[PDB]
DNA sequence: GGTCACGCAACC
DNA sequence: GGTTGCGTGACC
């Protein structure tokens, strides 16, 4: 008949959420053009939200905080080329810092220009067409290993189903 | 009453707030109202630390990154806290980044690397020779898998700003 | 184990 | 009239 006390160790827990909602708050105002009434704190973070910001999609980080991240984590910059005559469709400025050359000798060339002579035929085999695809191969600068993981999306939200191009990122290999 | 009017105009700013969160509605109208702060932090959090180290298809660029990466995007400090798991950290652990987010990181890793990975938090200038990670590790997954998917952690652990110096590991989860 | 909503006693 | 915290219970 002591059960008070197991009721009294649910008063600790419901405690718990009052100090995790009220140390949410003080974080909550840590991020905010401040160092206060909690509502207050409130009403100035969905003010802070509404400044930050048919289908749409919404994103924790855009795309500059992407392409940074993934820049710094791995060495990848983006690339979509056409998926059979070799063209190049978009380079991210992310190809400064992995390789050098950015977005000239990349911007128009073909992506067979960017890579070994001797990889050529093991590349057209990817672009055959006939989801996902991922290989290796050797691109210039004199030359690196650059590990390429992608996917085939088309260039002209279905019920069914939708010349394709591959968006892929390259990183160097390790 | 008046407490009453208290807790309800406290709750519509919550309502409010957690609407204007960046994730699709399915999954905000299902959030605990402590995770609607939690997280709500954890956003703005990110984007300070955004703003001090960054100081028509590149749209699309981002969606691209996503996806093309054959894995996710995690950010971890050294409170072992994912400080980011991108979206697509649900393509391939069945995980939901909202609930993933702001939650101790340990909580997805076997008990066996659960410790290499400690160890792999704490090792320092900005950007070292030292404190390049690579290291593989085993994290809970929920698909159809036994538990346990093997996967490997590239990143640079680099030093977090914008939170009040502390570290943190930037990695990419390569999984083979 | 946890959430949400009560009502209460404080205090500006 | 406000907000800060507290111990309860119902409902999962
Ligand atoms: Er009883
Ligand atoms: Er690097
Ligand atoms: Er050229
Ligand atoms: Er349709
Ligand atoms: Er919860
Ligand atoms: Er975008
Ligand atoms: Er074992």
């Amino acid at each position: 008949d002591k059960e008070r006390l197991a009721r009294e160790n649910h008063s600790e827990i419901e405690r718990r959420r009052r100090n995790k909602m009220t140390a949410y708050i003080t974080e909550l105002s840590d991020m905010v053009p401040t160092c206060p009434d909690k509502l207050t704190i409130l009403r100035m973070a969905v003010s802070h939200m509404k400044s930050l910001r048919g289908s749409y999609k919404p994103s924790f980080l855009t795309d500059q905080e992407l392409k940074h991240l993934i820049l710094e984590a791995a060495d990848g910059f983006l690339f979509i080329v056409s998926c059979e005559t070799g063209r190049v469709v978009y380079v991210s400025d992310s190809v400064t810092p992995v390789l050098n050359q950015p977005q000239s000798e990349w911007f128009g060339s073909t992506l067979y220009d960017q890579v070994h002579p001797d990889d050529v035929d093991k590349l057209r085999e990817q672009l055959s067409t006939s989801s996902r695809r991922s290989f290796i191969c050797r691109m210039r600068c004199h030359f690196v290993v650059v590990h390429c993981t992608g996917y085939i999306k088309a260039w002209p939200d279905d019920d069914p189903e939708a010349k394709f191009c591959l968006v892929a990122i390259g990183r160097l290999q390790v | 009453n008046p407490s009453k009017r208290h807790r309800d105009r406290l709750n519509t700013e919550l309502d409010r707030l957690a609407s204007l969160l960046p994730f699709p509605q399915d999954v905000i109208n299902k959030l605990d109202k402590l995770s609607v702060l939690r997280l709500s932090v954890s956003y703005l959090r990110a984007k300070s630390f955004f703003d001090v180290a960054l100081k028509g298809l590149n749209l699309q660029e981002g969606e691209f990154l996503l996806q093309a990466l054959n894995g996710f995007v995690l950010v971890v400090t050294t409170d072992a806290l994912v400080f980011y798991a991108s979206s697509t950290i649900q393509d391939y652990l069945g995980f939901q980044q909202s609930d993933v987010i702001h939650q101790s990181v340990y909580e997805l890793i076997h008990t066996e690397d659960r410790a290499e990975f400690q160890r792999q938090l704490h090792w320092p200038p900005e950007n070292s020779p030292l404190m390049e990670r690579c290291f593989i590790c085993r994290l809970r997954c929920l698909l159809d898998s036994s538990g346990f998917l093997a996967m490997n952690f590239q990143g640079k652990l680099k030093y977090l700003h914008g939170q009040k110096p502390q570290l943190a590991l930037f990695a990419i989860a390569t999984p083979l």
